[PDB]
């Protein structure tokens, strides 16, 4: 529902998502063939699943199509600045594709808001849904639309019948957090294809030996994993398949 | 919210013996015909052992604070389903991780919270003049609650709410363990016909889940459920009514056993080492048949009771620094 | 919905009386500021604190707002004659896009002693008859509090169809006064003998008839 | 500054439903408005936010497409336009507005409430009403008192306030609450307490006003003679 919604937020007011108690696999989002650009800082894109963290921070919203080479650490701009600033130790993962199939009309598709002035920088990873009309100089206006005060939150321009530039692209990041805990969620082993009556090496958890699988049987009860014999000898391991 | 009750009169407690009581499995390994042993916390037989009643024919209602050891044996002969959970603890004041492991009639709710329990935590059924059927409406467990980590559901199981006053039919037993703060329990449901003096039967118990919460518990208490009919005003002050249940408390020592497995894989026997010397040559021989011959258990060593430390004509002071 | 809480909790006043507000890992644990509203019945709700760091103008200093993990927390010190309100828990759940509310706690003292009640009851007058259809009444006055079961009975068996209670309301001299209708026919009002309305408060039944004819 | 709403209002179940929002003074136009219901019985919702200046609707996925929030900028207003209502619409919308702010959380708080509209939707719409009087008989008189009153049958909508003698009686009235009957009608009394020395030489009439219809009637009370 975070990916495939009826709607999405804006800039300024983004969706937080934390992923706990919770497995998932990052193979499925890597073969989907659908993403427009997939950059991924801080850990390869392909060894990521092994090795795991302690809490996934994921945030969702809009960006145009000339702004997605924004989102990294190290530039500034208008919307990394003032919107969601990246720290020098940013070791996300962000995902970007393109559906203007869902987030355009014709007539105009104003409904996302964004940020355009502001005083000064903000601290990473903080939220700004101040509405205050920002002032340029040294006067009060009583929020009038007048001079010496301009909104800082304005319109988009989406369109459907655009170019590729910019288009609504829907942009994620997918963020992970290193802390004196245990895994909330972590990226578990890969199933293999079953093979028996050969010679091969399996670790179910509790040993790593060498041997053949062969069919038994005698049925265990619904509450064991391992089973031992009369020489004090594990050569019964119930297959978690 | 709960209530107050008023002094009136009970009956003492009674001492009773077990016969072959408090065997479970010991690990999660599949063992057949093979005779081996291991030190876990099991009960010792033909020990001495508690026994409270629950009967109302008077007025019998006694749930102390007993200490939690390490390994609890909790069997009762319920018939009706008078007792819902258990609770656990420390000191009771909403300072220390309680545990509360009730069995509702929708669902078994596992939540261990920092709850704030009374004095005498007990569940209510109310008997209705429309509907004849046995609903509970008095959940008088806890106060309140600010602030929790963990919380887990079981496997939703029925229970009976209508209590009766004639013999037992069924006999559940329950196993509660405390090691490397993991929780342990140990159930299994078994026909019987009788009400007191426990057969010399033999009967494994085997685990449903493990608990993970990583705390120290050194009390628990038992819970009791109660029924308001139109015999009784429906006040919980001098008039109610309990049913009829016998539950037994006692505690684990840790006393090496030797199990015995079958063909199946299930617990047949069950031999002692440090109870009676028969039991102790058969586990240490590591057979279950014993022939004629002398053999060796163990060592008889005096321990001393006192030490005559002293020193005569001797005596000075230091000046240290 | 996705934020549940308590239906009622019981407090004396000179105590500490604190409320938890229990949700979901996205909406209050993501790192959301949580908000807390009064509801009291008669007037708007306004703001008390905002962000659980902050004292906006007008509010007293003894409520404490605290975000312990995932659950937030409201703590005050003394009951005063106010607090016969509900306390909302609110905070901008994601999976809902936008603000979602609470469940409500109520948190007020009775102060119902009780009281000996009086009823009346009054037969149709000969001008409603004509109007196709029979309103009986049944006043009840000072009394003591305002809970009462009305109940309906023909000599013959209990009514059970057209009972209506309203609720009572506090008069100029502390007590309460209702009334109950029953709408019934003026075909059938003439065929039985006697037609009267039975209430309870604390065991005391009053019972009072009339006759048509 | 204050933000003042519109009274009660009640309509048909499957028609469209007008309200608006006034604002005293200024601080309208520069900051969000929402609307939030709230019905008895459940919890508090959140229809959505209008902003005032760019004029961008901004709903909830709970609501589907069935209410529009329009903004005024030459008289400071807003108005709200429901259709199609249900049997569930029977609640109070309030006119807030949000200030945001910056931090961790940044979550919208509503410091500035509105009053209040209560908009009850049912069947039994309106119609004329009727009073019927009221008088004791011999055997309800025993003391020096006697009870007596109008009762009012039949009538729709709420509010609806009794008068005795154009409020020449102040002492011993009372006036009783509504109830929801089986067909979604209402149902008020109200009596008096008199002594029976006056019963032959000054009169009790009632006076009912009733604005939304547009009626009041002006009915007598006489003793009954039988009893
Ligand atoms: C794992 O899943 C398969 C199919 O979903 C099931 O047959 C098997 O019993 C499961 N193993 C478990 C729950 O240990
Ligand atoms: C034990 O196994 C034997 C044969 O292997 C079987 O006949 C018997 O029914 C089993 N006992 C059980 C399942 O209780
Ligand atoms: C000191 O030693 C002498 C001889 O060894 C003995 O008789 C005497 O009792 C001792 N005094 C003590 C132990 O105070």
């Amino acid at each position: 529902e975070v990916f495939n919604a009826t709607r999405f937020a804006s800039v300024y007011a983004w969706n937080r998502k934390r992923i706990s108690n919770c497995v998932a696999d990052y193979s499925v989002l890597y073969n989907s063939a659908s993403f427009s650009t997939f950059k991924c800082y801080g850990v390869s894109p392909t060894k990521l699943n092994d090795l795991c963290f302690t809490n996934v921070y994921a945030d969702s919203f809009v960006i145009r199509g000339d702004e997605v080479r924004q989102i990294a650490p190290g530039q500034t701009g208008k919307i990394a600045d003032y919107n969601y600033k990246l720290p020098d130790d940013f070791t996300g993962c962000v995902i970007a594709w393109n559906s203007n199939n869902l987030d355009s009309k014709v007539g105009g598709n104003y409904n996302y808001l964004y940020r355009l002035f502001r005083k000064s920088n903000l601290k990473p990873f903080e939220r700004d849904i101040s509405t205050e009309i920002y002032q340029a100089g040294s006067t009060p206006c009583n929020g009038v639309e007048g001079f010496n005060c301009y909104f800082p939150l304005q319109s988009y321009g989406f369109q459907p019948t655009n170019g590729v530039g910019y288009q609504p692209y829907r942009v994620v990041v997918l963020s992970f957090e290193l802390l004196h805990a245990p895994a909330t969620v972590c990226g578990p082993k890969k199933s293999t294809n079953l093979v028996k009556n050969k010679c091969v090496n399996f670790n179910f958890n509790g040993l790593t030996g060498t041997g053949v699988l062969t069919e038994s049987n005698k049925k265990f009860l619904p509450f064991q994993q391992f089973g031992r014999d009369i020489a004090d000898t594990t050569d019964a391991v119930r297959d978690p398949q | 919210q709960c209530v107050n009750l008023t002094t009136r009169t009970q009956l003492p407690p009674a001492y009773t013996n077990s016969f072959t009581r408090g065997v479970y499995y010991p690990d999660k390994v599949f063992r057949s015909s093979v005779l081996h042993s291991t030190q876990d916390l099991f009960l010792p037989f033909f020990s001495n052992v508690t026994w409270f009643h629950a009967i109302h024919v008077t007025k019998r209602f006694d749930n102390p604070v007993l200490p939690f050891n390490d390994g609890v044996y909790f069997a009762s002969t319920e018939k009706s389903n008078i007792i819902r959970g258990w609770i656990f603890g420390t000191t009771l004041d909403s300072k220390t991780q309680s545990l509360l492991i009730v069995n509702n009639a929708t669902n078994v709710v596992i939540k261990v919270c920092e709850f704030q329990f009374c004095n005498d935590p007990f569940l209510g059924v109310y008997y209705h003049k429309n509907n004849k059927s046995w609903m509970e409406s008095e959940f008088r467990v806890y106060s309140s609650a600010n602030n929790c980590t963990f919380e887990y559901v079981s496997q939703p199981f029925l229970m009976d709410l209508e209590g009766k006053q004639g013999n037992f039919k069924n006999l559940r037993e329950f196993v509660f363990k405390n090691i490397d703060g993991y929780f342990k329990i140990y159930s299994k449901h078994t026909p019987i016909n009788l009400v007191r003096d426990l057969p010399q039967g033999f009967s494994a118990l085997e685990p449903l889940v493990d608990l993970p919460i990583g705390i120290n518990i050194t009390r628990f208490q038992t819970l009791l459920a109660l029924h308001r009919s139109y015999l009784t005003p429906g006040d919980s002050s001098s008039g109610w009514t309990a049913g009829a249940a016998a539950y037994y408390v006692g505690y684990l020592q840790p006393r090496t056993f030797l199990l015995k497995y079958n063909e199946n894989g299930t617990i047949t026997d069950a031999v002692d080492c440090a109870l009676d010397p028969l039991s102790e040559t058969k586990c240490t021989l590591k057979s279950f048949t014993v022939e004629k011959g002398i053999y060796q258990t163990s060592n008889f060593r005096v321990q001393p009771t006192e030490s005559i430390v002293r020193f005569p004509n001797i005596t000075n002071l230091c000046p240290f620094g | 919905s996705v934020l549940t809480q308590p239906p009622s909790v019981s407090g004396a006043p000179g105590q500490r009386v604190t409320i938890s507000c229990t949700g979901s890992s996205s909406n209050i644990g993501a790192g959301y500021d949580v908000h807390w509203y009064q509801q009291l019945p008669g007037t708007a709700p306004k703001l008390l604190i905002y962000g659980n760091s902050n004292r906006p103008s007008g509010v007293p200093d003894r409520f404490s707002g605290s975000k312990s993990g995932t659950s937030a927390s409201l703590a005050i010190t003394g009951l005063q004659a106010e607090d016969e309100a509900d306390y909302y828990c609110q905070s901008y759940d994601s999976s809902l896009s936008g603000s979602v509310f609470g469940g409500g706690t109520k948190l007020t003292v009775l102060g119902q002693p009780k009281a000996a009640p009086s009823v009346t009851l009054f037969p149709p007058s000969s001008e409603e008859l004509q109007a196709n259809k029979a309103t009986l009444v049944c006043l009840i006055s000072d009394f003591y509090p305002g809970a009462v079961t009305v109940a309906w009975k023909a000599d013959s068996s209990p009514v059970k169809a057209g009972v209506e209670t309203t609720t009572p309301s506090k008069q100029s001299n502390n007590k309460y006064a209702a009334s109950s209708y029953l709408s019934l026919t003026p075909e059938q009002w003439k065929s039985h003998r006697s037609y009267s309305c039975q209430v309870t408060h604390e065991g005391s039944t009053v019972e009072k008839t009339v006759a048509p004819t | 500054v204050q933000l003042v709403e519109s009274g009660a209002e009640v309509k048909k179940p499957g028609s469209s439903v007008k309200v608006s929002c006034k604002a005293s003074g200024g601080t309208f136009s520069s900051y969000a408005i929402s609307w939030v219901r709230q019905a008895p019985g459940q919890g508090l919702e959140w229809m959505g936010g209008i902003i005032p200046i760019l004029g961008i609707a901004n709903y909830a996925q709970k609501f589907q497409g069935r209410v529009t929030i329009t903004a005024d900028k030459s008289t400071s207003t807003a108005y709200m336009e429901l259709s199609s209502l249900r049997s569930e619409d029977t609640a109070v919308y309030y006119c807030a507005r949000e200030n945001g702010y910056s931090g961790y959380g940044a979550a919208a708080n509503f410091d500035l409430w509105g009053r209040g509209t209560l908009v009850t939707v049912s069947s039994a719409s309106t119609k004329g009403p009727s009073v019927f009087p009221l008088a004791p008989s011999s055997k309800s008189t025993s003391g020096g008192t006697a009870a007596l009153g109008c009762l009012v049958k039949d009538y729709f909508p709420e509010p609806v306030t009794v008068s005795w003698n154009s409020g020449a009686l102040t002492s011993g009235v009372h006036t009783f609450p509504a109830v929801l009957q089986s067909s979604g009608l209402y149902s008020l009394s109200s009596v008096v307490t008199v002594p029976s020395s006056s019963l032959g030489t000054q009169t009790y009439i009632c006076n009912v006003n009733h604005k939304p219809s547009n009626t009041k009637v002006d009915k007598k009370v006489e003793p009954k003679s039988c009893d």
